[PDB]
RNA sequence: CAAGCUUGAGUCUCGUAGAGGGGGGUAGAAUUCCAGGUGUAGCGGUGAAAUGCGUAGAGAUCUGGAGGAAUACCGGUGGCGAAGGCGGCCCCCUGGACGAAGACUGACGCUCAGGUGCGAAAGCGUGGGGAGCAAACAGGAUUAGAUACCCUGGUAGUCCACGCCGUAAACGAUGUCGACUUGGAGGUUGUGCCCUUGAGGCGUGGCUUCCGGAGCUAACGCGUUAAGUCGACCGCCUGGGGA
């Protein structure tokens, strides 16, 4: 997520931008998935259940 | 009826594909469209020969019930059923109205009592919410139990829109022995149905067509 | 025959050698028997990564009918000649004959 | 069909930081986005494409 | 693997019969065609046709009545596992009578009733009510 | 596998002809020819267990084929195995 | 017992999909470390702290290099394998599965006590290797205690080769093979047909997920991938503890 200001655009649209970037491009939720070692078996079984939420 | 004069109205037309039961294979002439094309070569024969039955109950003063409570042929069903001098239920069936009918005859009792009260007893002097709150109950019972609120007994007869989304009257008939006429739609269990008529349930133009029919040849039964 | 697609990138400043480079390999698989099918000599085209501290590198492609005999001996002189800082043979189930996105991009 | 050479083709499959985009956003058929994804790990590699928006 | 094609022939029965089918169809072989023949005569099954002359397919069409399927029991006695034989003396009735038994004898498949008159014992192939 | 060229040639060999494809002799053929074949490959790659499972299926399923045709006319079956150096 | 028969079972041809196996190359991200430039008083860690690290200049930033280990995105009730299990890319060697068409062999089949082989992790032996993680162990905390949970470190081990071990909730807690029995919605992978005239229209195989019908079941639930209806062969159970 790079970004570069154009010409008259506030400081806060800008950034505004930025933000949605990063929660487009999953930045945070990538750094919070890694900061502690899973088991395989471990996210396996995350896999399965969220495959089963995904029914509604 | 004819075959062309069913063909007309859309009878031949069901439910999609997706939504049949398989027990009805016999009377689908096939598909198109993804949707159900019943046969209507089967459907004629056996709805004369449902109306022969009435037409025979309906000789000894047998006494006939209509059941059919979706909203969009809810007026149909009454009509076509105070036509011919018989009873109905045109909105929620309450469930035990057969099988728990001591029950449920308490609850006709108190519609008369409330009619012929606001009526004859007139009352119209009230207390101000009365007006209404007792218009209120009797509303509901109309409804509820306007069409049977005269059938004294137990029917001989029923005869049914849907029976999917009748099952529970259907069901109630089948413990007490009484015989279940009903138009039987694609999607729905012909398990249940004595007499088995084969068409779609839903449309208006189709569901006055049995039930024009239903009426007439009660009239005809009765006329003798 | 097996048949290869080659590409091999060759450090710019020997992108004279490139020429030589293209006869000798030739000759290595008509001298056993096999064919080759379509060569494009892409010359020097910008990197999308720097690799070796290099932005740019000398381009050649290469499809190619042959033996594992000459293709083995192809994908070592590979890691010997320190003028190749990345190559790739890739197997493919048939012959090619029509121009890349390269020749026509330009 | 899918070559890893028409990086023009392939650019249509990838993010702004150059991550291969999951057949869910692309409605790509399952059997392809494999083939792409081996034609853009194949780019990758020939430096055709980049792997990280960085360099 | 197919090692015994005359459970097959009674579970087909069985199975279609419970399915409300018209018919069931089946490899041929002479034991099911003389068991086909006791089951027709004994009025379990409409009829019968084998068809073909190389790889011939039996046929048999099967039987209801009170939207009821005529056979309500159709079971294997003897089998691959377990020979059974019995003497004339010793031969079973099935529903003390109601239903049969199917005996193969030195003079070919007839009913428990048939071989008993006949003087005969046999392998039990099945019971059938 | 075997080539599609000493696969042809085999069922020259052991065959009533190029077609006679299935024969007893045939089969065995191929299948002694594909073993020793393999017999090279498990040299350098004693580790290669999958691929050993379906090696084994080819020797079981040889002796098979073997013995059906020793039972059924045991003079091809001699000239089969003599013929192919096997037994010891 | 003898001759057969072609539908079971094989063989042949051409293709398809696949993290199936074994070997060899190679890639870019990151951590840690080494060497420097800029910079200066903190960094780090926790619930809060302290141990720890930094003026011998840390951390932060930029640059170059060493090394090991694992391969983001793709990625998915996706795929492959007998099971265990298998995921960056490329090549080489190799096993299995499936489809289309027709030819060949002619019951060559199913099951299998004993036997043989395979078999996660931890563990063992010899020699390598060693970034990160981390039994043991040390130190800091918490606590009434705290041989723990948390923190700062950290050895075996985790990695490679060649041997050993032969066990797991090694699970679908469901042995293998075959035949038969209503349906709906999807995923995946072959293949025949149709102005290919659209990212489709009509069929026909293999695998798979979610519902559900009869039937089955103590119930839960299973339900054409059966826990239904049958047959062939094997393994096993016979109250709890003791074991
Ligand atoms: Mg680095
Ligand atoms: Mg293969
Ligand atoms: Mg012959
Ligand atoms: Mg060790
Ligand atoms: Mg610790
Ligand atoms: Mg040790
Ligand atoms: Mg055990
Ligand atoms: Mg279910
Ligand atoms: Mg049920
Ligand atoms: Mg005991
Ligand atoms: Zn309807």
């Amino acid at each position: 997520p790079v970004i570069k200001v154009r010409e008259n655009e506030p400081f806060d649209v800008a950034l505004r931008r930025f933000k949605r970037s990063c929660e487009k491009a999953g930045v945070l939720a990538e750094v919070r998935r890694r900061e502690f070692y899973e088991k395989p078996t471990t996210e396996r079984k995350r896999a399965k259940a969220s495959a089963v939420k995904r029914h509604a | 009826v004819s075959m062309r004069d069913m063909l007309k109205a859309g009878v031949h037309f069901g439910h999609q594909t997706r939504y049949w039961n398989p027990k009805m294979k016999p009377f689908i002439f096939g598909a198109r469209n993804k949707v159900h094309i019943i046969n209507l070569e089967k459907t004629v024969p056996m709805f004369n020969e449902a109306l022969a039955e009435l037409n025979k109950i309906a000789s000894r003063k047998g006494k006939i019930l209509f059941v059919g409570t979706k909203r969009a042929a809810s007026e149909a069903v009454k009509d076509a059923a105070l036509s011919c001098d018989q009873f109905f239920v045109n909105h929620r069936w309450l469930g035990g109205m057969l099988t728990n009918w001591k029950t449920v005859r308490q609850s006709i009792k108190r519609l008369k009592d409330l009619e012929t009260q606001s009526q004859d007893g007139t009352f119209d002097k009230l207390t101000k919410k009365e007006a209404l709150m007792r218009t209120r109950e009797l509303e509901k019972l109309e409804n509820s139990l306007g069409g049977i609120k005269d059938m004294g007994g137990l029917p001989d007869a029923l005869f049914v829109i849907d029976a999917d989304h009748e099952h529970i009257a259907i069901k109630e008939a089948n413990n007490l022995g009484i015989p279940v006429f009903a138009i039987v739609d694609t999607n729905s269990d012909p398990d249940g149905v004595d007499f088995v008529i084969p068409g779609n349930d839903d449309a208006i133009r189709a569901v006055t067509l049995y039930l024009g029919a239903v009426a007439a040849t009660v009239r005809e039964g009765r006329s003798q | 025959m097996r048949h290869y697609e080659i590409v091999f990138m060759v450090h710019p400043d020997q992108s004279e050698q490139v020429p030589g480079m293209i006869e000798r390999y030739t000759a290595a698989i008509t001298g056993a028997e096999g064919k080759i099918h379509r060569l494009e000599d892409w010359g020097r085209r910008q990197l999308a990564y720097p690799i070796n501290k290099l932005h740019k590198a000398h381009y050649v492609l290469m499809n190619v009918e042959a033996p594992q005999e000459v293709i083995d001996e192809l994908e070592t002189t590979f890691r010997f000649n320190d003028a190749v800082i990345r190559s790739m043979v890739m197997r493919t189930k048939h012959a090619v004959t029509e121009a890349s996105p390269m020749v026509k991009a330009k | 069909e899918i070559d890893y050479k028409d990086i023009a083709t392939l650019k249509n499959y990838i993010t702004e930081s150059g991550k291969i985009v999951p057949s869910r956003i692309t409605g790509t058929r399952a059997k392809y986005q494999r083939q792409l994804a081996r034609a853009i790990k194949r780019a990758r590699y020939l430096s055709l494409l980049p792997y990280t928006d960085r360099h | 693997s197919m090692q015994d094609p005359i459970a097959d022939m009674l579970t087909r029965i069985r199975n279609g019969q419970a399915a409300n089918k018209a018919a069931v169809t089946m490899p041929s072989s002479k034991l099911k065609v003389a068991i086909a023949n006791v089951l027709k005569e004994e009025g379990f099954i409409e009829d019968f046709k084998v068809e073909g002359d190389t790889k011939p397919e039996l046929e048999l069409t099967l039987k209801y009545f009170q939207g009821k399927a005529v056979v309500e029991s159709i079971q294997r006695v003897s089998r691959p596992g377990l020979r059974i034989y019995k003497r004339k003396d010793e031969l079973p009735k099935v529903m003390a009578g109601l239903g049969i038994a199917v005996v193969s004898t030195s003079k070919g498949v007839m009913t428990d009733r048939a071989a008993r008159q006949a003087g005969l014992g046999g392998e039990i192939i099945c019971y059938v009510a | 596998s075997l080539s599609t060229e000493a696969t042809a040639k085999i069922v020259s060999e052991f065959g009533r002809d190029a077609n006679d494809t299935g024969s007893t002799e045939v089969q065995v053929a191929l299948l002694t020819a594909q073993i020793n074949h393999l017999q090279g490959h498990f040299a350098e790659h004693k580790k290669d267990h999958h691929s050993r499972r379906g090696l084994l299926r080819m020797v079981s399923q040889r002796r098979k084929l073997l013995d059906y045709l020793k039972r059924k006319d045991v003079a091809r079956y001699t000239q089969l195995i003599e013929r192919l150096g096997l037994r010891r």
